[PDB]
């Protein structure tokens, strides 16, 4: 199992990102996935989360209606869409897999991230 | 009998020939498991990803 | 949610016998995780669902606790276990983390 992120960098308030994270393997679609992020020198804060589908999506109200979580499950790849940013949005983003493999006809719970990326920086 | 360690050793077996076994390490953790036997002359040897 | 967990730093010598708890300010029932993370890389899960020691890490941790009260033991404090531990609640699917803890060796 393995998890990589990209699309980390500078700008400016206001600017905006496309945060992007592969896996491979897993079977992709049969599980959760969600990005969680580090401040410099803090602890872990959930960002967003999708189910295998892709029909719920979640969002922390530190975030809520500034992002856009979305997952493309034909070519294994995680996305995060950034927009409007501020100057505490500045972390490490890291991407998540969940542990429960769940029926891709399913909603579920999630909560039990078995693997995590390495993270990439994003500075603003 | 003292290598393989492991007392679960099944039934109808017939003491007098070899047995192969697997040992499986977790941490500091080792527990021996019973997997069969295997012919006495091999010719080739193939191992999967899986 | 919010979680809580004291000490926020600890110090023991090789081979002590360190506990560090967790408490949730409302019925989590059993539904909690903890992660360590070492310095400078992602974090690794320990155990799930509060008890449930996970497949690749050795039988040195425990984790033990119910309802608002939670709590993981390392048994004998090796070397490799610096690093800072979290405790998290999935009760409610817009989770949240605790603020951590730190270990240390002396
Ligand atoms: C696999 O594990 C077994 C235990 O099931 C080992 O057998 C014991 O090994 C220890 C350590 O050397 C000895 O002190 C004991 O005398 C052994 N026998 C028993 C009956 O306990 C065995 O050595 C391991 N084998 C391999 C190939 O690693
Ligand atoms: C084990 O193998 C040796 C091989 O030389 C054989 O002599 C011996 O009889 C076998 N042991 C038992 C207990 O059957
Ligand atoms: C396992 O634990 C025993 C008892 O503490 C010790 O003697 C042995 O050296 C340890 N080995 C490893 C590889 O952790």
């Amino acid at each position: 199992v393995q998890l990589v992120e990209s699309g980390g960098g500078l700008v400016q308030p206001g600017g905006s990102l496309r945060l992007s994270c592969a896996a491979s393997g897993f079977t992709f679609s049969s599980y959760a996935m969600s990005w969680v992020r580090q401040a410099p020198g803090k602890g872990l804060e959930w960002v967003s989360a999708i189910i295998g589908s892709g029909s719920n999506t979640y969002y922390a109200d530190s975030v809520k209606g500034r992002f856009t979580i979305s997952r493309d499950n034909a070519k294994n790849t995680l996305y995060l869409q950034m927009n409007s940013l501020r100057a505490e949005d500045t972390a490490v983003y890291y991407c998540a897999k969940d542990t429960t493999p769940r029926p891709l006809y399913s909603s579920g719970w999630y909560g039990s991230f078995d693997y995590w990326g390495q993270g990439t920086p994003v500075s603003v | 009998t003292l290598v393989s360690g492991d007392a679960h050793i099944p039934s109808g077996t017939v003491l007098g020939n070899f047995y192969c076994f697997v040992n499986t390490t977790i941490g500091n953790e080792t527990t021996s498991a019973f997997v069969g036997a295997l012919p006495k002359t091999v010719r080739e040897f193939v191992i999967s990803r899986t | 949610i919010q979680m809580t967990q004291s000490p926020s730093s600890l110090s023991a010598s090789v081979g002590d016998r360190v506990t560090i708890t967790c408490q949730a300010s409302q019925d989590i029932t059993t539904y909690l995780n903890w992660y360590q993370q070492k310095p400078g890389k992602a974090p690794k899960l320990l155990i799930y669902d509060a008890s449930n020691l996970e497949t690749g890490v050795p039988s040195r941790f425990s984790g033990s606790g119910s309802g608002t009260d939670f709590t993981l033991t390392i048994s004998s404090l090796q070397p490799e276990d610096i690093a800072t531990y979290y405790c998290q609640q999935y009760d409610n699917l817009f989770l949240t983390f605790g603020g951590g803890t730190k270990v240390e060796i002396k």
